[PDB]
């Protein structure tokens, strides 16, 4: 249970916009990871230091996608996540 | 011998910081690069290392020991090259990861290719 | 403090420990034909720093110098790319393409899956 | 960049099978490997280690065909000598 709560603000059907609010402990970057939530193959990820906030690009509309938010306090730890399944 | 562990010991601790600086200034859990750029830098030496100890044999032990077994040993990891594997394996990014492990292994394998190269050219 | 003495030290102590471990274990077992001494220290390395891991996740409270010394110094140098690289090449060199393939998939799919039986370990003893 | 196992000598019984034997005084051998395949056809390669003694023996070849044994002569895990190679026919 880390980056807590998370929600889910923006439109477009080819965009995103997550955003949540991490204070104490303290988190040296976040990945976000995204993909159809079926097909593990199709999942992609990018990197977000200690700000608090995300845009996600290049979606496939109307289609159900599975966010992840993994806050990574030191290179390889990492404390338990957050996903959100969230249609286009 | 004594000599021995002492010849290790300093190496692999010189390579161990050295990869530790290089994961600091290069390394998120995304695409890790510090220890890449290590395991490589390390994959491209140890193959000059190992030309230079063929090709003059008679060195003596200490050599070798604290170059290839020390340091280059210290400097390199398959330990956190794992780790950062499964992390991206758990993460889902399955592509990402076989990047990673075809880098690293490719890669390392490759830089100890031209590293012998390098001094089988260099020495003609 | 990430930048400290203390700091240089733990990864020093623990990275001179696994090589001298990785270097034992190298005399003791391991052959030009197959390099069991590399790959016990890669395997055992890649089952420790699973453990390691899942147990750094689940107190990242604890200091600095434990995880520098336990992971960045003693499984740094307890294992090696560099050797491993080397050795396959080696038998790449002599021809062996089938040997070198397995040393190389062993290593890589056996550091890999020891990780993971490393983290599930500690996965499972702290239900 | 120099010679090793000096002296290599191969007698061939049989279609299927081979005996190697050298004579390595000075310098130090920790072990020999011996690597042996159809010319060039790199997959088929196998190996087999010998220690610091003198003679070897190959068994299981396909008769009729261009093999090509080779012996390495190692000084201390990955460091080797330079090798002595043998093409022939079974
Ligand atoms: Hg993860
Ligand atoms: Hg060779």
């Amino acid at each position: 249970s880390v980056p807590t709560k998370l929600e889910v603000v923006a439109a477009t059907p080819t965009s995103l916009l997550i955003s949540w609010d991490a204070p104490a402990v303290t988190v040296d970057h976040y990945v976000i990871t995204y993909g159809e939530t079926g097909a593990y193959w199709s999942y992609q990820e990018f990197t977000v230091p200690g700000s608090k906030t995300a845009t996600i690009s290049g979606l496939k509309p109307g289609v159900d996608y599975t966010i992840t938010v993994y806050a990574y306090w030191e290179h390889m730890y990492h404390y338990s996540p957050i996903s959100i399944n969230y249609r286009t | 011998a004594p000599l021995n562990f002492i010849a290790i010991g300093i190496g692999a601790t010189l390579g161990a910081w050295l990869r530790w600086v290089l994961g600091l200034k290069l390394n998120g859990a995304g695409w890790p690069w510090g220890t890449l750029t290590a395991n490589l830098v390390g994959g491209y030496l140890i193959g000059v290392m190992v030309a230079l100890i063929a090709s003059h044999p008679e060195w003596p032990a200490w050599i070798r020991l604290a170059a290839v077994t020390g340091f280059l040993g210290g400097l390199t990891t398959f330990s956190t090259f794992s780790a950062e594997t499964v992390d991206m394996l758990c993460r889902g990014v399955y592509a990402t990861a076989a990047a990673y492990a075809g880098a690293s292994l490719a890669g390392s394998l490759a830089m100890t290719g031209l590293g012998l190269a390098t001094v089988r050219l260099l020495l003609r």
